[PDB]
């Protein structure tokens, strides 16, 4: 499209989300929601295809409906309480509804199912801004209601969100869709220390939104969306696929790479809440994670795949555009372990 | 709490199930959306007017408004894969699959 | 909801043992119930009547499961006379497991769930005598 | 079936290649004949005549910072002092009963 | 402890900066002069220990371990330096990069003032071990045993983390000092069960233990060289030292709880060694053994009296020194060989009378010939646990009349007999392999010597 | 002599649109390598 | 300033720039034909710029220095052995045919990003369009398998999607008696080896199938050899007609902008000319590939950027 | 024949190892399997709502 008008949506999808976190007003974050919903479909159908229509419109149905039924506990909130602010649920079920629409919005388990078949649908930036933008604002909304949500459903969806998003990651190939199953266990992961500590849920946030920035930009400076596509990049760039094994072993949560810190600190924070068979179940099933994560990286890097005669032409070229944040996405992903206690930030 | 306001909730339940069904025509899946939201209207209406809350009768519209764009949108979508198509069946999705 | 659970747990473990059964004949039907609905949606397998024979077959299934497990765990805990053993919730387990493996018919699988079943009875009845939290509530 | 047999490019497998055929002594590091001289020198010389012999000497000449000749001249000294007086050689108590408050159980 | 490991962190960046033929040289020549560095550690007392810092200290039991770990490096460069040959710059920079990062995990692993620290360290260790196996072995089994190293592994230790943050939770301090000054009985409980058992199972996988052995003959067998050597050498002494150190707060739980593993280490030891005598693989043969020596280790752990804590130091010092010898020894008749079957190049000792020397001087060692340390460690784990009980006895003789059966065996049916008539390339051995053997071998002999210097805490 | 590295055969088994295919994904099909799949006027007569 | 959205926001739109003969020209013919002679006439007369035949080393004229690479580096396939030995076992005539197509994919790209950018009008031989006519009567001789067409007809179908035809369509048209004249006249001991068969396949591909495709999207010139000498005749015909039919016409600012994005980045172009389909007539296994990647980086100035290598005399590298 | 095969290379694999790798292949089939239709898709949606709507209250 007009380099203009897509600037004007992704400055209008930003400007969504700011209004959903600066605002006090219920009816104001719904508008902030809808602002959102209303610029990001364009962004998903930049390349025009079948395939990129079909996850544009199954991703409005599904933010449509959570809207909806946003609003609706909104209003069940009010009627019992004449409150607009942004503060105690103040009912039953209507949070119980409230707490379901941004689980839609999130994207967590048993409302899952879109978020494979959008990912795959839409290009590779379009998964990149949709996998780490559009987490923001229902988190932070989650964050301030955080004391009222009842700690079994929300404990429930989250570990749900990671056995599904573990299970489902298994039997993947497109790298999408792994993609999307790591953001839907990541999620999990998230949402399950929401009830003891919103800073834990930050810091898991801004971990997972690095690494997802790293790792989708090296899918796309190596332009491949299957795993026999990515294991031909050796052949070009040997130090690529290299920086992305690293990054994988980081999001499989090994230490002392980055991605060990997030898991870590929710653990500790559940056992200072007597909380014990939970985290030990997540790290149980957060090794399907890393399983299909090492597969991955057999695939890529570790091993050397055939290679074809054509590739030889490319050897001869180099990529006219380049990603000034790699770098620096690469090494916050993988090599800020020491610097821990940082977060007192309050990130 | 009234009845008027449980029929209301009612309707809005047998909106949202209407959607959730998925016999086929998407068309269906945006009429139950909007009357999702003419169900939201009526009741938050009903609760404003009803408690004098002079200022939150900017509310409803506002909701109209931004509902109405929506359906919009969703309008224009179903156009694009009814183009792909010719029919707006929901089976016919079925290329991307988890 | 949480009626089938006060039921069950009311009731002493070494007394009323047709109670303990009818409580988890009850809550096996519940869950089976659930498991059915969740397959029939995500899956139609051919149409009404093959939908609500495998309602049927899933339902009968878990309270059956329920049944042995229940009666099996009441039964020892009596004979034994050591309650708040977690040896007799293993037994009731273990039987339970194993019907389950008469039921789909493979001594591997009925083996398997023999195994299994007496080890998650024995863990439940562990954090029923400790006090373990499986959701608790946030403290600090 | 005019498949060609072969399932892909690839280059023939080489036959291991003996450094001794190019460079009589060899000393197995490496083809060229200086840099494996020097490995060979540089191995020997740090391996043998540094480590192993003089961290030896070292380790063998360590002061006595566990204290086992400071022990022997205490125990000799202490059961010099006792067998003059008269004292039971050690006694049973570590640590003497006066100054330890029993529990009284009046039972 | 800085003097040891800012040297050792300075080793990769002269790697990177070396000459593409200068590589081996600088990396031999630096490791062996902080191997000389760390030999100074040495100097124990009596008392508690050698606290360096807030976050660094030092033991008679943590300082034999830094020894080996520092010493083990030039070696590995050594046997390296063979098949490596064909290789690039860049990788072989790599493959030295990884050999770097993992000593100094290693060390930074074995003075670790506190648990939690001890643990991501202890973890840290697992992806240059993981890289090195995926990515320079031969065979395509390598990917297949890396899964197994890692996960078997992780299976055992994500619990330990929970349990650790658990503890902080509730004593207020993971800190070794501290833990010990300030230690109380555990209750015999249901929850304190499965503490310990959180706590000791993470240990129990990597020595390994019985039941849980799978994954090392895998990871033994599909590594390259250098991978085996720190495998069987030091990275099995992890678990070992782990467990000496976190068997502090399990107690008096240890009674009970021990049973289970002491039945299945002391049958394993006979049945791993059985094991042995029908093997027609030699690296399958060293794993083996080296998991019998470990279940005996175990057993000393477990049983928990001075006696054993002794003479399990002493068996892990030596077992390191003795199976890092066997691998390289294995490693040379396949370099020749390229099949990595024993029954296949036979009567070498014909052919290469020297080899054949060091092979017998290996086996010996192996087969706890005294005063060899590793007779020192086996007869004071053997004393300890007749003094636990009186039966133990049959299984402990079962085991060393088994140990020198097959030690003998794997000897005897490589250097002895009739040469294979259609092996022609067997090439006079090189001066780097039995320079290789005898470092391997000197120290186990000079040792002998100074038995107190690895004798741990407890002397 | 040489170290081993993974074979068509071997990489054909990642080819697949899922990993361990069953009969009833059997028949699925990879995703076409661009993301596009094949597409697959009105007249009047106005008479007296 | 390298040409981006930034450039096209400020000032650059490439409809400016186009001035009613840009008209981008391909002219095909047969083997031995005198199609360059008419191509090069064309392009002088009309004031466009001319792009020589695509070869084996096309792409390594127009990176580095323009010295072509070693064979084994750069192609991996001859044609005097296709010419030689037909029929060889290791698949050399698809091999060479794929390469062929890569090499036409590049040199199209290259001319229309030549005609956004500056607003000539370029000419060309043989396209990526009638380069299948090969591939054809390679396909009916028995040179290669039904699955390299196959391979083929993928690669071409999802490259070739992305890109609009050429203005004009010239062929020459020549008995086939006449070209194996040519042929042995021309004095090319490899080319003496050319079957009968193997050229009427090829003019009955072209007849058949390019020219009614490329009619109802392209304007088509048939010319024969007599009236093809004289090129005042053909400018005359270019000149006259005027396309309406085409694709071209509908094209507008942001189309132009993203064939522009398109066309530059070439890694993109060929993208998928790479694949991960397995035949083993192109397939090259990992230690092949390495060991010939490695000698590639081992080139004077390859192992680096273009202006950060030092042996070749870039200097001030440590400040760039 | 028992120490070996029948322990080693048999049941101590079938235990550990190779039931896990069942069980997580089996469980990724039965989740990853899903035809991509919305319509069963929302009716679990409206299961899970219902579910909830009566159990965590
Ligand atoms: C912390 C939480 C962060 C979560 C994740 C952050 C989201 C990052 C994506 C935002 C923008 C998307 C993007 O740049 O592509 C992904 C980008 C990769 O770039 P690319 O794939 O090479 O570009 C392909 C584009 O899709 C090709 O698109 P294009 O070249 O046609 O676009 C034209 C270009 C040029 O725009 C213009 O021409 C300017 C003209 C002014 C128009 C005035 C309009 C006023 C109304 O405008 C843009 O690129 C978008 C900038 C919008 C401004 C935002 C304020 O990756 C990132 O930017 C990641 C950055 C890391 C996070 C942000 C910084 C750290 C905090
Ligand atoms: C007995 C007292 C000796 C004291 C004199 C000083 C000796 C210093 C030697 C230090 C160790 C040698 C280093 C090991 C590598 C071998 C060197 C080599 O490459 O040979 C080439 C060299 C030239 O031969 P070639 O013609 O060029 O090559 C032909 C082929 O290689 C064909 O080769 P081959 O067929 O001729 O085989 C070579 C020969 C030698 O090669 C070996 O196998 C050496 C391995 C010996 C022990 C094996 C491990 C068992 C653990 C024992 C650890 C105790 C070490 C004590 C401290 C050591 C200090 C470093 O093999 C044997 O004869 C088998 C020896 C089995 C001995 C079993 C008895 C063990 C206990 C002995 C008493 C120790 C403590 C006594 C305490 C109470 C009394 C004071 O051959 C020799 O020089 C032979 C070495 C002399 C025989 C040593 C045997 C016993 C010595 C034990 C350690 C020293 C005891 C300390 C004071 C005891 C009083
Ligand atoms: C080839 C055939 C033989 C030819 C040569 C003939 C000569 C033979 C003599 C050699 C052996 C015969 C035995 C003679 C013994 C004399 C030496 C011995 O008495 O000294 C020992 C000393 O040896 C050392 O203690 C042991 C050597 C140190 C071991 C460290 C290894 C070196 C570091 C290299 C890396 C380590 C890798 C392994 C990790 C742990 C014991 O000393 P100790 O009774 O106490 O007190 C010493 C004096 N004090 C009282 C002042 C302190
Ligand atoms: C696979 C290769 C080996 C892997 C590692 C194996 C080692 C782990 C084995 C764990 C050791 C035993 C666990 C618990 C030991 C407690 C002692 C108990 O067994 O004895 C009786 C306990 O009675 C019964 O055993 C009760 C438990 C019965 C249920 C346990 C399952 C039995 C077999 C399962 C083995 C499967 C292990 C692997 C799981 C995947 C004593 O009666 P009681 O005085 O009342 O209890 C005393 C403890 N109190 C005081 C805390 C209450
Ligand atoms: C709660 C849930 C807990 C989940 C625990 C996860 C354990 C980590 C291992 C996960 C592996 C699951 C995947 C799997 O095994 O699939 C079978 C897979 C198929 O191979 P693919 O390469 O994927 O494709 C072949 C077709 N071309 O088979 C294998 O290759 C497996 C080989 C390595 C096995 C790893 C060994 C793991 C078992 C060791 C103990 C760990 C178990 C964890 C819990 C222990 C109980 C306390
Ligand atoms: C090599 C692969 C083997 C895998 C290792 C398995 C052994 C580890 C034990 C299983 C996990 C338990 C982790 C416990 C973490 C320590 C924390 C702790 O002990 O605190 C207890 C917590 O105890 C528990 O909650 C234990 C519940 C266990 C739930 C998960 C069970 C996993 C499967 C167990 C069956 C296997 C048992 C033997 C395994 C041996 C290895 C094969 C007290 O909880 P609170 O409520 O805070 O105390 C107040 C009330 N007194
Ligand atoms: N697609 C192709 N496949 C195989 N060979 C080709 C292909 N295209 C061109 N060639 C070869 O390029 C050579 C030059 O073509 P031609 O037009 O006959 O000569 P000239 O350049 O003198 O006009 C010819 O020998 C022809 O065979």
């Amino acid at each position: 499209m007009n380099p203009i008008i897509y600037t004007t949506l992704i400055m209008t999808v930003m400007s969504g989300t700011m209004l959903v976190m600066i605002s006090s007003h219920w009816l104001l974050i719904w508008i902030g929601f809808e602002m959102n919903l209303l610029a990001m479909i364009p962004v998903l159908m930049k390349n025009f295809n079948p395939r990129a229509t079909e996850a544009a419109t199954k991703y409005f149905l599904t933010q449509a409906t959570a809207s909806m039924m946003l609003m609706m506990a909104i209003i069940i909130n009010l009627l019992y309480s004449g409150q607009w602010t942004i503060t105690k649920m103040f009912n039953p079920v209507a949070m119980t509804m409230m707490t379901m629409a941004l689980a839609m919005k999130l994207g967590l388990s048993p409302f899952h199912f879109w978020v494979p078949e959008v990912t795959q649908g839409i290009s590779l930036q379009a998964g990149l801004l949709l996998l780490t933008w559009q987490k923001l604002a229902p988190l932070s909304v989650l964050c301030q209601i955080s004391q009222s949500i009842n700690p079994n459903l929300m404990l429930t969806m989250a570990m749900l969100s990671i056995l599904i998003g573990g299970w489902g990651g298994l039997n993947q190939t497109q790298l999408r869709k792994i993609m999307a199953y790591s953001s839907i266990a990541h999620m999990g992961w998230m949402t399950a220390v929401l009830p003891y500590n919103t800073t834990m849920t930050i810091l898991n946030l801004l971990i997972y939104i690095t690494m997802t920035l790293a790792m989708f930009m090296l899918l796309i400076h190596s332009s491949a969306t299957t795993t026999l596509s990515l294991s031909h990049t050796w052949n070009k760039m040997p130090v690529i696929t290299s920086l992305m094994m690293v990054t994988l072993l980081s999001m499989g949560g090994l230490p002392p790479l980055s991605g060990f810190m997030p898991k870590w600190m929710i653990i500790q924070e559940m056992t200072k809440n007597e909380s014990i068979i939970m985290p030990t179940l997540m790290a149980m099933t957060a090794l399907l994670n890393l399983y299909f994560y090492m597969r991955l990286a057999y695939s890529s890097s570790l091993t050397m795949f055939p290679s074809t005669n054509n590739m030889k032409m490319k050897w001869q070229f180099e990529h006219t555009k380049q990603m000034k944040l790699l770098p620096t996405m690469i090494v916050l992903s993988t090599l800020v372990l020491p610097m821990t206690p940082a977060l007192s930030s309050l990130n | 709490m009234p009845l008027v306001y449980m029929n209301i909730i009612m309707a809005f339940a047998i909106a949202l199930a209407g959607l959730l069904m998925y016999r086929s025509h998407l068309m269906s899946s945006l009429l139950c959306l909007e009357g999702m939201m003419l169900s939201l209207f009526i009741m938050s209406t009903l609760i404003i007017l009803n408690t004098h809350f002079t200022l939150a009768n900017m509310m409803p519209i506002i909701l109209l408004v931004f509902a109405a764009c929506e359906a919009a949108l969703g309008l224009s979508l179903l156009v694009m894969v009814s183009n792909t198509y010719g029919t707006d069946y929901v089976q016919n999705l079925n290329l991307l699959q988890c | 909801a949480k009626t089938l659970l006060h039921k069950y747990s009311d009731i002493p473990e070494g007394t009323e043992c047709h109670r303990k059964a009818y409580a988890s004949t009850s809550i096996g039907g519940a869950t089976g119930l659930i498991v059915s609905a969740y397959s029939i949606a995500l899956k139609p397998p051919a149409s009404f009547l093959e939908g609500v024979a495998r309602t049927g077959r899933y339902t009968f299934t878990s309270a059956a499961i329920g049944a042995i497990f229940g009666l099996t765990s009441c039964i020892s805990a009596q004979v034994r006379e050591k309650p708040d053993d977690p040896l007799n919730y293993f037994i009731g387990g273990c039987a339970g497991g194993l019907t389950l493996g008469a039921r789909t018919r493979s001594y591997g699988i009925g083996a398997a769930a023999c195994a299994y079943m007496g080890l998650t009875a024995a863990l439940v009845k562990m954090g029923q005598l400790e006090g373990w939290q499986v959701f608790a509530e946030p403290k600090v | 079936p005019p498949e060609p047999t072969i399932r892909l490019q690839e280059d023939p497998d080489p036959e291991d290649e003996n450094l001794y055929e190019k460079n009589p002594d060899s000393h197995g590091y490496d083809k060229d004949p200086i840099v494996d001289l020097w490995n060979m020198r540089v191995v020997f010389f740090f391996g043998f005549s540094i480590v192993l012999v003089l961290g030896s000497t070292f380790v063998a000449y360590l002061p006595d910072y566990r204290m086992q000749e400071w022990a022997r001249r205490e125990a000799e000294r202490l059961v010099k002092y006792r067998e003059a007086n008269g004292l039971p050689l050690m006694e049973s108590n570590c640590f003497d009963p006066n100054k330890i408050q029993l529990p009284e159980d009046e039972d | 402890m800085l003097k040891i490991i800012i040297p050792t962190t300075m080793l990769l960046p002269m790697t990177w900066m070396s000459k593409h033929n200068m590589i081996w040289i600088n990396a031999t020549v630096h490791s062996l002069l902080i191997s000389l560095i760390s030999l100074s550690l040495l100097n124990q007392l009596g008392e508690n220990s050698l606290n360096f810092s807030l976050t660094f200290f030092s033991d008679s039991l943590s300082a034999p371990l830094l020894v080996l770990t520092t010493w083990l490096l030039p070696l590995m460069l050594m046997a390296s330096q063979s098949h490596l040959s064909k290789e690039t710059t860049t990788r072989k920079k790599l493959y030295i990069t990884m050999l770097i990062l993992l000593q100094l995990f290693l060390i930074m692993t074995f003075t670790a003032t506190e648990l939690i620290l001890f643990y991501i360290l202890f973890e840290a260790t697992l992806v240059p071990t993981l890289i090195i196996i995926t990515r320079w072995g031969n065979q395509t089994e390598r990917l297949n045993a890396g899964l197994y190293f890692l996960f078997y592994t992780l299976a055992g230790s994500l619990p330990l983390l929970v349990a650790l943050v658990y503890i902080q939770n509730t004593t207020g301090s993971l800190n070794f000092l501290i833990i010990h000054y300030w230690s109380h009985p555990l209750s015999n409980s249901w929850s304190n069960i499965f503490m310990w058992l959180a706590c000791i199972m993470a240990f129990m996988v990597k020595m390994p233990l019985y039941g849980l052995h799978l994954w090392l003959p895998k990871a033994h067998v599909e590594a390259p060289i250098a991978g085996s050597m720190v495998l069987a050498a030091v990275l099995l002494k992890l678990g070992g030292y782990g467990m000496m150190r976190i068997t502090t707060i399990l107690n008096p739980l240890t009674n009970y709880m021990a049973y289970p593993f002491l039945m299945l280490s002391m049958w394993g030891m006979i049945m791993t060694s059985s094991i042995c005598l029908r093997q027609t693989d030699l690296k399958s043969l060293i794993a083996y053994s080296s998991v019998s020596h470990m279940a005996l280790v175990i057993v000393a752990i477990m049983i928990q009296t001075p006696w054993s804590f002794m003479g399990a130091t002493a068996l892990m010092i030596a077992h390191g020194l003795t199976s890092s010898m066997l691998f390289c020894l294995a490693n040379t008749n396949y370099e020749r060989v390229h099949s990595r079957t024993m029954i296949l190049a036979r009567g070498l000792q014909t052919l290469l009378p020297l080899m054949a020397t060091w092979w017998l001087v290996a086996s010996l060692t192996n087969l706890a010939l005294p005063p060899s340390i590793n007779l020192i460690g086996e007869l004071f784990i053997i004393t300890a646990s007749f003094s636990w009980s009186n039966i133990t006895i049959i299984l402990m003789g079962m085991n060393m009349m088994i140990t020198a059966l097959y030690s003998l065996y794997m000897l005897i049916t490589t250097q002895r007999g009739k040469y294979t008539h259609h092996i022609n390339n067997i090439k006079p051995s090189f001066t780097r392999e039995n320079a290789l053997m005898a470092l391997h071998i000197l120290p186990l002999l000079l040792l002998t010597l100074n038995p107190k210097m690895i004798l741990g805490p407890l002397y | 002599a040489r170290q081993w590295q993974p074979d068509v055969e071997w990489a054909e088994q990642f080819g697949g649109a899922v990993m361990y295919p069953t009969k009833e994904t059997a028949h699925w099909k990879p995703p076409p390598w661009n993301d596009v799949d094949p597409p697959k006027n009105l007249t009047l007569n106005f008479g007296p | 300033l390298q040409y981006g959205p930034l450039a096209f926001v400020l000032g650059e739109r490439t409809t400016r720039k186009l001035t009613e003969t840009s008209k981008v020209i391909t002219v095909d013919g047969n083997i031995c034909s005198g199609k360059g002679r008419l191509a090069r006439e064309i392009a002088e007369k009309l004031g466009l710029r001319h792009f020589p035949e695509a070869g084996i080393h096309y792409a390594d004229s127009t990176t580095g220095d323009g010295k072509p690479l070693d064979v084994q580096l750069s192609g991996n396939c001859s044609l005097e052995k296709f010419y030689d030995d037909p029929k060889s076992n290791d698949g050399n005539s698809y091999r060479l045919q794929s390469w062929l197509y890569a090499s036409r994919l590049l040199q199209y790209a290259d001319a229309l990003e030549h005609l956004l950018s500056t607003g000539q009008g370029v000419v060309l031989e043989r396209s990526i369009y009638s380069d299948f006519v090969f591939l054809e009567a390679m396909y009916r001789q028995g040179f290669i398998r039904k699955q390299c067409v196959e391979h083929y007809n993928e690669v071409k179908k999802v490259t070739a999607c992305e890109y609009l035809p050429p203005h004009v369509v010239v062929y020459v048209d020549v008995p086939v008696p006449e070209i194996q004249s040519r042929i042995q006249k021309k004095g090319n001991p490899h080319e003496m080896k050319i079957t009968a068969a193997y050229l009427q396949d090829i003019e009955n591909a072209y007849k058949k199938t390019f020219l009614p495709e490329m009619s109802e999207k392209c304007e088509v010139l048939q010319y024969s050899a007599r009236e093809a000498e004289d090129a005042e005749k053909v400018v005359e015909d270019i000149e006259y007609l005027k396309c309406d039919k085409g694709p071209w016409p509908d094209q507008d600012d942001r189309t132009f902008h993203r064939l522009r994005m398109l066309v530059q980045n070439k890694l993109e172009v060929l993208n998928y000319t790479t694949i991960p389909v397995y035949l083993p007539e192109i397939t090259i296994g990992a230690h092949q590939s390495d060991r010939v990647f490695q000698k590639f980086t081992e080139l004077p100035g390859r192992k680096y950027s273009p202006g950060y290598n030092e042996d070749v005399g870039d200097k001030w590298i440590w400040l760039k | 024949k028992s120490a070996s095969s029948l322990l080693d290379l048999i049941w101590l694999e079938t235990i550990l190892p190779k039931t896990t790798s069942f069980i997580q292949m089996k469980m990724s089939i039965m989740v990853s399997n899903q035809k991509g239709l919305i319509k069963l898709y929302f009716l679990s949606f409206l299961i899970t709502i219902m579910i909830s709507m009566t159990l965590f209250n």
